[PDB]
């Protein structure tokens, strides 16, 4: 077998992944928004 | 001075010193002509009784009225109530005034106004 790695004699295969040589463009998953509200919780305020 | 993300936007001398109440800084960064800056400082004090509404402020700019005891009249009236012609401001003719231009420069002491 040869996905195996042994240190001693340095043998490791040498492979690519497989999805850098084929492209598999599904898009993404992006229904809802996602927002980055202000640290305070509340930004311009005012005086009351 | 509020909506505290103002400082970045760029600013309107009348969305800052105007319709809102308003630092000196604001104002001295807004204005730096520190003559008329001196001039708007001195709109602002007088207008101290004219910080609302903002078309009372905009009328204490055009300044053709006098706000109170007459601090900010900056209009063409020469002439006493009695019509006597007014003496200047700075010359000693027909009186020395202890109360003249070298004691009240910011009034823009006209001719004789
Ligand atoms: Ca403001
Ligand atoms: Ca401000
Ligand atoms: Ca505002
Ligand atoms: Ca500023
Ligand atoms: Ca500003
Ligand atoms: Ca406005």
């Amino acid at each position: 077998d040869r996905t195996r790695y042994f240190s001693m004699w340095n043998q490791a295969v040498d492979s690519y992944d497989p999805d850098v040589r084929i492209i598999e463009n599904h898009g993404t998953e992006d229904e809802l928004p996602n927002y980055c509200f202000p640290l305070g919780g509340i930004g311009i305020t005012d005086t009351f | 001075a509020n909506t505290f993300l103002e400082e970045v936007r760029k600013g309107n001398l009348e969305r800052e010193c105007v319709e809102e109440t308003c630092s000196y800084e604001e104002a001295f960064e807004a204005l730096e002509s520190s003559t008329a800056t001196d001039v708007f400082w001195a709109k602002y004090t007088a207008c101290e009784t004219a910080r609302t509404p903002r078309d009372k402020l905009a009328a204490c700019l055009e300044g053709n009225c006098a706000e109170g005891l007459g601090t900010n009249y900056r209009g063409h009236v020469n002439i006493t109530r009695s019509g006597i012609e007014c003496q200047l401001w700075r010359s000693r003719y027909p009186h020395k005034p202890e109360i003249n231009s070298t004691t009240h420069p910011g009034a823009d002491l006209q001719e004789n106004f």
